[PDB]
C-alpha cells in the first residue's frame, strides 16, 4: 500500500487539496472514462492516484488543462450537430 | 437570466414571525375534528389530526376509498374523497392549519424573559396578562379625553369613563385587546417622537432607556415582522407521520402527545364556535376563551401555564417547545450523537507484529461490514448472477467470497475511534488486516493516543463509504501521518513500557560480564558474538563503527571509528537508519532519552524513516525484553536495614514533645506541629534510605576485589527506564507510606509505619480506604470537569481556520526564556520553536542578518540561535494576527503532527481547544479550576489595585469604607479620583510616584485591569504564563499557541468610546470595527474614524456571541435564541463550522474550505 | 389575588353571581315568556309570513316536501 | 425579636396565615384552616414518627 | 458487534436494530470534533447524512457502493428537516433564501 503521503503532500502544498486533487482523479479511473498514468499494482484507484501525485503527473494544472481539451473533443464532434440546429431560427 | 423557482441548493436561511396567510400557505387543508381514525377500518377519519385528504395517502400511491390504486394515476385528485395518490412520505411533509375563533397571544413571544409583546408595547408583563384573563380593561388610541393610551381600568372604571367619554375613548380585554394594541401601534410615529424626547432632556436615566427603545422600534421596523403577528388568528398543525398513531403487538397502539394537546385545543376551539353561535352569556364564552389560550400555550410550549398532564398518565405531555428543545443538554440531535450505518465495535487486544499503519480486524465484523462492497465486487467479477445471489452466497459463507474480500479489504482504510474522545487522535485511520477471532488488534505504539488500556476496553470501526473519506482517512486520519501530539512536536508514537525496558536492558553496561574489553570488526559480529553465548548482552567493548551524517549539503558523509561502547548498543545500532550519530544509542536509553532518538530522527531523515525506525524499535524491544527474562519477585522489593531505627528515633521525638506538653512548655496546637514535623521528616528519611539501598547496592567484583554501579534489580529497572513504576509507588511498595488525613482533612499524626511487602493492619488500612476513596470519586469527577472545560473552550472558538496565508503584520510578542527564580524552568528555545520571527534579529553585533524576518524557524534555525548568545526573539503570535474572522498560516505556527507549516484552511481553534483539554484529567489557589477561572476571567475574591495613571499620589478624606487616594500626574489635569476602602493594608508610598500598573496593593489582580492598565500583550502574557504554570507544575506540555488562540477569542469584543460611525458605548466586533475604521481613515469622511477599548471576555462569555441562530440554539437556551432571532428577522448565512454540522453539508474548514471559499466568492458576485 | 389557573379565574367571576330566590325564577321566566312571544306576534303580523307558509304546505301535498319539515306540529 | 416579625396576633389569625401558605391563591376558612392544621403533624392519620 | 445497513427507527429516521441486527455506533458531539480538527470534511458529510440521516443519501449511495462507485449525492439530513416542521409549527416561519 501507500504507507506515508508526504511526498504526495511534497508536490501540491496545502495537504488537503491533494487529497481533493487525488479524488478527482481517482474518480477518473473508478468510473472509467481513463486509465491509469503509472503501472497498477492492485493498487485501488485511491493509492493509483496518490503515486501519479508523487510522480508529479498529475496536480489541478493538468487535469484542468486535460479536461478543457476533452471539451473542445466535443465540440468538435458536435460542430455539425448543433449547427444544423439552426431551427432556432 | 431567471435565476430559478424549484429547488436549486440553497443558501442561508431565514427565520420571521408567520402572517395568518403565510401560516395558511403552507396549509393544505383545516382540520376541523379531534378525531383520528375510524376506530375498526384504522384509515384516517376526514377531516382531522390523522387525514388523508388534507395530508396524504396512507399507503404508497393508492386512494383512501380504494378505487384508484395503480401506479399510473399520480396527480389524480380522486372525486370520493380528494386524495392525490402519490408516495406516503408526503404525509411526513404536508402541513395544516386550525382557524382559532377568538385571538390568542403566542406564548413564547408573552413569557420570554424581556417579553416580546410586552417591551414592544412599552407595556408591563403583569399589566398584559392582567387584560389577557379579562381581569381588567386596557385603553387603546386614547384620544384626547381623561386616558392614556395604554392605561389600564377596571369594571367600574371603564362604566363611568364609558358614561362621560361615548366615542373618541376605546377600550378592550383578552387577546383581542392586545392585539388591537398592537395592530394599532405605528412604529415610525414613535421613532420621530422618541428621537425628539431623547434630544431634549439631559439625564442618564432619561436617555439610556430612551435610546435603548428607539434603536430596538428601528430594528423591529426593520424585519419584516409588524406587532399583530405575535397573537396567533390560524394555529398550523404538525404532520402525521411526524407524529405517528402507529400499531403494535398485541394489537396495542401508541402515540405523540401532540395528539393530546392538538385535540384539546382543536375541541375547545369548536366548542367556542358553538357558545358564540348559541350566544351564550359573557362569563361562559370568557371562560372559553381563557381555555383554549391555556390549550393553545399548552400545545406550543407547556410548563409556562399548569403543565397538563397526558391521558390517565402523570407525567406532563411533551410539547412542540420540548420536541426542538431535546434534553440532556444543550444537545441538538447532531450535537449529542448519531447512529451511524457501516461500523460497530468490539473488545480489544495487542497485535505487536503489526505494522504501526495497519490493524487486526476479525474476519465476520469486515465481512458484515463490507457487505454491500462484496456483492458489488462478487457480480462484478461474475462470480454472482445478480445481486440477490450475491446475498446468497456471502449468507452460505461460501469458500470463494473470503478471497473477494481480501480484495475490497486492500487499500480500503477502516477508522478505529475509542470512547473517550478527547483530542484529534482520539480517531485514527488504518489498513484493515484480516484475522480470525472476533477482538480488533491496536497496534501498541498507538496505544498512547488512544490512552487505551488492555483491561477490556472496546474500540470502534468506521468504514469511509466515499472516495474522499477513502482519502481522507489515508492522508489525514492516518496513523502513520500523525506521529506528533498537536499539543506539542513532541513524539506520541514514543515506545510504552515492554519496549522501553527492552531497549533499556539491551543498552545499559554492568562492571564485567562475557566478553568485556574485547575488539569487533562491527555490530554484526557483536550480535553474532553475543546470540551464540560467547559475549554478555551488555559489557564494555570496543568496536568498529560506520556512523553518517548529512551535514553536506542534502548529501550524506560517511565516517567510522572505534568506539567504546556496549554489545548492546553495538546490536541495536544496527537499527538506526543513515544519519544519525551513534551518540544517541551510546547512552542507557532511557524512555525519555528513546524518545529523543524518534524525534531527531524524523526532524533529521523525515517522515518515512521514523516510521519505520519506530516499528524497528518497538519489535526489538518487545523480542529484547522477552529474551530479558524480566520479572518481579517478592524479594525484588527491599526494605531498608535501617527502617526500623528510623522509625525509634523519629518515635522517640514524639514522646519528647509529649513530656513537652505533659509539662506545659509546647502548647497543644504547636506540639501537633511538631509531632507532625518529625514523622515527616522521618518518611523522607526511610524514602531516601531505601532509594539508596536499592539504587547502587549491587556490589560486584571487576579483576580487582570490588567496584559498585547502579542495580540491575528488576523493580528498579522498571522505575528507572520508564517501564513502569515511580519513586513514590517504589517507596511505599519498601518503605513506610505517608500519613492519611481524615475526611476533614486533618492529617493524623501517627503515619502508616508499614508498606505493602509487610502487612498492613486493620487500623491502617482502615485510614488509608478514605484516601482510596477521595481518590477514585475525585478522579472521577476531573473527567467531567475536564470534558465541561473542553466544551467551554471548543464553543468559544470552532470557526477560527486558518484563512489567509500571510497577513504580513511586524507585531508579536516579545519571547524570553521563563528565568523563574532559580534557573530557566523552561528555555527560550521551546518558547520560540516551530514560531516565525516577526522582524529580523541580530548578532550580538550588526547589521548582521542571521535571522531575516519571517522565517519559521526550524530547529536548526533554533540551534543557530542558540550558537550565537540570542536571548530574546520577537514572535508573531495568533493574538496579533492582522487578518480576521480567522488566523494566516504565517502567524499561527509550523505546529501539526506533521513539522511543516500550517496549511491554509485547518481549524486551529478545534485543536487548539482538545490540546488543552485532553491533559485536563492529569491535572490536580490552583488546580484545574485555577485553569477554568483564567479563562473565565474571574476577577479573583481579594484582588489588589493597579495605580489608574502615572505621578505622584497621596491620601485624601476619611473613613467612610473609602479613604480616598488621589493621584498626582505631572503636566495633566489632577481629576483622577480613586477610592480605595481604607480597611485593607495598602502598599502604595504616600510620598512617592506611582506608574499606571503598580501595585497599590498586594494579592492576585484581575485580568480585565491587566488588559485595561497595561495592555493587550500584557494581559496575553498574564494569561498564557498563568495557564502554563498550571499545566507546567504538572509536567503536562502545552505549546503557547492555543492559550493564545484562545486568548484571541477572549479579546474578540471591544467598547466604543469616541464617534463618528456607530453609537457610544456598543461592545462590538474588533474585527468589524478595525475594518470600518480602517476603511474610514480614507475615502468617507476624509476621516472621522472612531475610537474603541478592547474588552476581555471570559470564555463562557465569549462563547454566547455568535452571528448564526442555528449554532446558538444549539448550546444555548434554543427557546429563548429562537425567538430573539426571530424577531428581528435575522437571517443566518451559515459560514461557521457548527450550522453546517447541523443542517448536514460540508465543513467550512478542511478539505471544505475549497468548496466553501468557492462558493462564498461565486456569492455576493457577478 | 390571580393565582392564574383559570379554574380561579372562573370561579371567582361566577362566585359574584347571587343564588335565585324561589319567585325570582318565576320572574325570569315570565319575563322569557313576554319576550318570546313578542316576536311570535311580529311574525304574525307579517302577511309575506303567512303567504309563504301557504305555499310551503302547496309544496307539501304536492309530494315535493314532508310535513314534518314544516310543521312541528299545531297545537295538536 | 421574632414575635416582632410576627404579622399575626391571635390563634387564628396564625392559622390563617398557615393554611395561606399551605395552599395559597385560595380563600382561607376556619374550618379549612383548623381541619389542615390539626391534619398535618397532629393526626394520627397523616402522621407517624414511628 | 457489527452492521452495514439494518432497520430504521420510524419517528426520525435513524439506524436503529431492532432484529438483534444492531444500531451502528454513536458518533457524537466529541467523535465530530475529532473529525473537524483533522482536515475530513467528507467524511464526517458521509457520517453525519449518508451512513445515518439522510433517507434518500443512504440507498442512493448503497446502488453506488455495489455499481464501484464511490460517491455520494447527500441533500439534507432528516433531523434538521423534522426541525423546520417542528420549527414552523409554531407561529415561527423558517424560510430557505436564496439559490
Ligand atoms: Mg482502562
Ligand atoms: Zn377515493
Ligand atoms: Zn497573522
Amino acid at each position: 500500500a501507500r504507507v506515508t503521503v508526504q511526498d504526495a503532500v511534497e508536490k501540491i502544498g496545502n495537504r488537503f487539496d491533494l487529497v481533493l486533487v487525488a479524488a478527482r482523479r481517482a474518480r477518473q479511473m473508478q468510473v472509467g472514462g481513463k486509465d491509469p498514468l503509472v503501472p497498477e499494482e492492485n493498487d485501488k484507484t485511491t493509492v493509483i492516484a496518490l503515486r501519479e501525485i508523487e510522480e508529479g503527473l498529475i496536480n489541478n494544472q493538468i487535469l484542468d488543462v486535460r479536461e478543457r481539451q476533452e471539451q473542445q473533443e466535443q465540440e468538435a464532434a458536435e460542430l455539425q450537430a448543433v449547427t444544423a440546429i439552426a431551427e432556432g431560427r | 437570466l431567471k435565476a430559478q423557482t424549484k429547488t436549486e441548493e440553497f443558501d442561508a436561511i431565514k427565520i420571521a414571525l408567520a402572517s395568518p396567510d403565510m401560516i395558511r400557505s403552507w396549509s393544505f387543508g383545516e382540520v376541523k375534528k379531534p378525531e383520528t381514525i375510524n376506530y375498526r377500518t384504522f384509515k384516517p377519519e376526514r377531516d382531522g389530526l390523522f387525514c388523508a385528504r388534507i395530508f396524504g395517502p396512507v399507503k404508497d400511491y393508492e386512494c383512501l376509498c380504494g378505487k384508484y390504486k395503480r401506479l399510473k394515476h399520480r396527480g389524480v385528485i380522486c372525486e370520493k374523497c380528494g386524495v392525490e395518490v402519490t408516495q406516503t412520505k408526503v404525509r411526513r411533509e404536508r402541513m395544516g392549519h386550525i382557524e382559532l375563533a377568538s385571538p390568542t397571544a403566542h406564548i413564547w413571544f408573552l413569557k420570554s424573559l424581556p417579553s416580546r409583546i410586552g417591551l414592544l408595547l412599552d407595556m408591563p408583563l403583569r399589566d398584559i396578562e392582567r387584560v389577557l384573563y379579562f381581569e381588567s380593561y386596557v385603553v387603546i388610541e386614547g384620544g384626547m379625553t381623561n386616558l392614556e393610551r395604554q392605561q389600564i381600568l377596571t369594571e367600574e372604571q371603564y362604566l363611568d369613563a364609558l358614561e362621560e367619554f361615548g366615542d373618541e375613548f376605546d377600550a378592550k380585554m383578552g387577546a383581542e385587546a392586545i392585539q388591537a394594541l398592537l395592530k394599532s401601534m405605528d412604529l415610525e410615529q414613535e421613532c420621530e417622537q422618541l428621537r425628539e424626547e431623547l434630544n431634549e432632556t439631559n439625564s442618564e436615566t432619561k436617555r439610556k432607556k430612551l435610546t435603548k427603545r428607539i434603536k430596538l422600534l428601528e430594528a423591529f421596523v426593520q424585519s419584516g415582522n409588524k406587532p399583530e403577528w405575535m397573537i396567533l388568528t390560524v394555529l398550523p398543525v404538525l404532520p402525521p407521520d411526524l407524529r405517528p398513531l402507529v400499531p403494535l403487538d398485541g394489537g396495542r397502539f401508541a402515540t405523540s402527545d401532540l395528539n393530546d394537546l392538538y385535540r384539546r385545543v382543536i375541541n375547545r376551539n369548536n366548542r367556542l364556535k358553538r357558545l358564540l353561535d348559541l350566544a351564550a352569556p359573557d362569563i361562559i364564552v370568557r371562560n372559553e376563551k381563557r381555555m383554549l389560550q391555556e390549550a393553545v400555550d399548552a400545545l406550543l410550549d407547556n410548563g409556562r401555564r399548569g403543565r397538563a398532564i397526558t391521558g390517565s398518565n402523570k407525567r406532563p405531555l411533551k410539547s412542540l417547545a420540548d420536541m426542538i428543545k431535546g434534553k440532556q443538554g444543550r444537545f441538538r440531535q447532531n450535537l449529542l450523537g448519531k447512529r451511524v450505518d457501516y461500523s460497530g465495535r468490539s473488545v480489544i487486544t495487542v497485535g505487536p507484529y503489526l505494522r504501526l499503519h495497519q490493524c487486526g480486524l476479525p474476519k465476520k465484523m469486515a465481512l458484515e461490514l463490507f457487505k454491500p462492497f462484496i456483492y458489488g465486487k462478487l457480480e462484478l467479477r461474475g462470480l454472482a448472477t445478480t445481486i440477490k445471489a450475491a446475498k446468497k452466497m456471502v449468507e452460505r459463507e461460501e469458500a470463494v467470497v473470503w478471497d473477494i474480500l481480501d480484495e475490497v479489504i486492500r487499500e480500503h482504510p477502516v477508522l478505529l475511534n475509542r470512547a473517550p474522545t478527547l483530542h484529534r487522535l482520539g480517531i485514527q485511520a488504518f489498513e484493515p488486516v484480516l484475522i480470525e477471532g472476533k477482538a480488533i488488534q491496536l497496534h501498541p505504539l498507538v496505544c498512547a493516543a488512544y490512552n487505551a488500556d488492555f483491561d477490556g476496553d472496546q474500540m470502534a470501526v468506521h468504514v469511509p463509504l466515499t472516495l474522499e473519506a477513502q482519502l481522507e482517512a489515508r492522508a489525514l486520519m492516518m496513523s502513520t501521518n500523525n506521529i506528533l501530539s498537536p499539543a506539542n512536536g513532541e513524539p506520541i508514537i514514543v515506545p510504552s513500557q515492554d519496549v522501553v525496558l527492552g531497549l533499556y536492558y539491551m543498552t545499559r553496561d554492568c562492571v564485567n560480564a562475557k566478553g568485556e574489553g574485547m575488539v569487533l570488526t562491527g555490530p554484526k559480529e557483536a550480535e553474532r558474538l553475543y546470540r551464540s553465548g560467547l559475549a554478555s548482552l551488555h559489557a564494555r567493548v570496543k568496536v568498529r563503527i560506520t556512523e553518517y551524517e548529512k551535514d553536506a549539503n542534502g548529501e550524506l558523509v560517511a565516517k567510522t571509528s572505534l568506539k567504546d561502547t556496549t554489545v548492546g548498543r553495538a546490536i541495536l545500532w544496527m537499527i538506526v537508519p543513515k544519519g544519525l550519530p551513534y551518540s544517541i544509542v551510546n547512552q542507557a536509553l532511557g524512555k525519555k532519552a528513546i524518545s529523543k532518538m524518534l524525534n531527531t530522527c524524523y526532524r533529521i531523515l523525515g517522515l518515512k524513516p521514523t516510521v519505520i525506525f519506530a516499528d524497528q524499535i518497538m519489535y526489538t524491544g518487545f523480542a529484547y525484553a522477552a529474551r530479558s527474562g524480566a520479572s518481579v519477585g517478592i524479594d525484588d522489593m527491599v526494605i531498608p536495614e535501617k527502617k526500623h531505627e528510623i522509625i525509634s528515633e523519629a518515635e522517640a521525638e514524639v514522646a519528647e514533645i509529649q513530656e513537652q506538653f505533659q509539662s506545659g512548655l509546647v502548647t497543644a496546637g504547636e506540639r501537633y506541629n511538631k509531632v507532625i514535623d518529625i514523622w515527616a521528616a522521618a518518611n523522607d528519611r526511610v524514602s531516601k534510605a531505601m532509594m539508596d539501598n536499592l539504587q547502587t547496592e549491587t556490589v560486584i567484583n571487576r579483576d580487582g576485589q570490588e567496584e559498585k554501579q547502579v542495580s540491575f534489580n528488576s523493580i528498579y529497572m522498571m522505575a528507572d527506564s520508564g517501564a513502569r513504576g515511580s519513586a513514590a509507588q517504589i517507596r511505599q511498595l519498601a518503605g513506610m507510606r505517608g500519613l492519611m488525613a481524615k475526611p476533614d482533612g486533618s492529617i493524623i499524626e501517627t503515619p502508616i509505619t508499614a508498606n505493602f511487602r509487610e502487612g498492613l493492619n486493620v487500623l491502617q488500612y482502615f485510614i488509608s480506604t478514605h484516601g482510596a476513596r477521595k481518590g477514585l470519586a475525585d478522579t472521577a469527577l476531573k473527567t467531567a470537569n475536564s470534558g465541561y472545560l473542553t466544551r467551554r473552550l471548543v464553543d468559544v472558538a470552532q470557526d477560527l481556520v486558518v484563512t489567509e496565508d500571510d497577513c504580513g503584520t511586524h507585531e508579536g510578542i516579545m519571547m524570553t526564556p521563563v528565568i523563574e527564580g532559580g534557573d530557566v524552568k523552561e528555555p527560550l528555545r521551546d518558547r520560540v520553536l516551530g514560531r516565525v520571527t516577526a522582524e529580523d534579529v541580530l548578532k550580538p553585533g550588526t547589521a548582521d542578518i542571521l535571522v531575516p524576518r519571517n522565517t519559521l524557524l526550524h530547529e536548526q534555525w533554533c540551534d543557530l540561535l542558540e550558537e550565537n548568545s540570542v536571548d530574546a526573539v520577537k514572535v508573531r503570535s495568533v493574538v496579533s494576527c492582522d487578518t480576521d474572522f480567522g488566523v494566516c498560516a504565517h502567524c499561527y505556527g509550523r505546529d501539526l503532527a506533521r513539522g511543516h507549516i500550517i496549511n491554509k484552511g485547518e481549524a486551529i481553534g478545534v485543536i487548539a481547544a482538545q490540546s488543552i483539554g485532553e491533559p485536563g484529567t492529569q491535572l490536580t489557589t490552583g488546580g484545574l479550576p485555577r485553569v477554568a477561572d483564567l479563562f473565565e476571567a474571574r476577577r479573583p475574591k481579594e484582588p489588589a489595585i493597579l495605580a489608574e495613571i502615572s505621578g505622584i499620589v497621596s491620601f485624601g478624606k476619611e473613613t467612610k469604607g473609602k479613604r480616598r487616594l488621589v493621584i498626582t500626574p505631572v503636566d495633566g489635569s489632577d481629576p483622577y479620583e480613586e477610592m480605595i476602602p481604607k480597611w485593607r493594608q495598602l502598599n502604595v508610598f504616600e510620598g512617592e510616584r506611582v506608574e499606571r500598573g503598580d501595585v497599590i496593593s498586594d494579592g492576585p489582580e484581575a485580568p480585565h485591569d491587566i488588559l485595561r492598565l497595561r495592555g493587550v500583550h500584557a494581559v496575553t502574557r498574564y494569561i498564557v504564563n498563568e495557564v502554563q504554570d498550571v499545566y507546567r507544575l504538572q509536567g503536562v506540555k502545552i505549546n503557547d499557541k492555543h492559550i493564545e488562540v484562545i486568548v484571541r477569542q477572549m479579546l474578540r469584543k471591544a467598547t466604543i468610546v469616541n464617534a463618528g460611525s456607530s453609537d457610544f458605548l456598543e461592545g462590538e466586533q474588533v474585527e468589524y470595527s478595525r475594518v470600518k475604521i480602517a476603511n474610514r481613515e480614507l475615502e468617507a469622511n476624509g476621516k472621522v474614524g472612531a475610537t474603541y477599548s478592547r474588552d476581555l471576555l471570559g470564555i463562557t462569555k465569549a462563547s454566547l456571541a455568535t452571528e448564526s441562530f442555528i449554532s446558538a440554539a444549539s448550546f444555548q437556551e434554543t427557546t429563548r435564541v429562537l425567538t430573539e432571532a426571530a424577531v428581528a428577522g435575522k437571517r443566518d448565512e451559515l459560514r461557521g463550522l457548527k450550522e453546517n454540522v447541523i443542517v448536514g453539508r460540508l465543513i467550512p474548514a478542511g478539505t471544505g474550505y475549497a468548496y466553501h471559499q468557492d462558493r462564498m466568492r461565486r456569492r455576493a458576485a457577478g | 389575588g390571580r393565582t392564574t389557573d383559570p379554574v380561579r379565574m372562573y370561579m371567582r367571576e361566577m362566585g359574584t353571581v347571587e343564588l335565585l330566590t324561589r319567585e325570582g325564577e318565576i320572574d325570569i321566566a315570565k319575563r322569557i315568556e313576554d319576550g318570546i312571544n313578542q316576536v311570535q306576534c311580529s311574525v304574525a303580523e307579517y302577511p309575506e309570513a303567512i303567504t309563504y307558509l301557504l305555499e310551503q304546505y302547496d309544496r307539501v301535498e304536492a309530494e315535493e316536501a314532508r310535513l314534518s319539515d314544516l310543521i312541528t306540529g299545531f297545537v295538536d | 425579636e421574632t414575635l416582632r416579625v410576627d404579622p399575626t396576633n391571635d390563634r387564628l389569625s396564625a392559622l390563617v396565615e398557615i393554611y395561606r401558605m399551605m395552599r395559597p391563591g385560595e380563600p382561607p376558612t376556619r374550618e379549612a384552616a383548623e381541619s389542615l392544621f390539626e391534619n398535618l403533624f397532629f393526626s394520627e392519620d397523616r402522621y407517624d414518627l414511628s | 458487534h457489527a452492521r452495514s445497513t439494518g432497520s430504521y427507527s420510524l419517528v426520525t429516521q435513524q439506524p436503529l436494530g431492532g432484529k438483534a441486527q444492531f444500531g451502528g455506533q454513536r458518533f457524537g458531539e466529541m467523535e465530530v470534533w475529532a473529525l473537524e480538527a483533522y482536515g475530513a470534511a467528507y467524511t464526517l458529510q458521509e457520517m453525519l447524512t449518508v451512513k445515518s440521516d439522510d433517507v434518500n443519501g443512504r440507498t442512493k449511495m448503497y446502488k453506488n457502493i455495489v455499481d464501484g462507485n464511490h460517491q455520494m449525492e447527500p441533500g439534507m439530513p432528516e433531523s434538521f428537516n423534522v426541525l423546520l416542521k417542528e420549527i414552523r409549527s409554531l407561529g415561527i416561519n423558517i424560510e430557505l433564501e436564496d439559490e
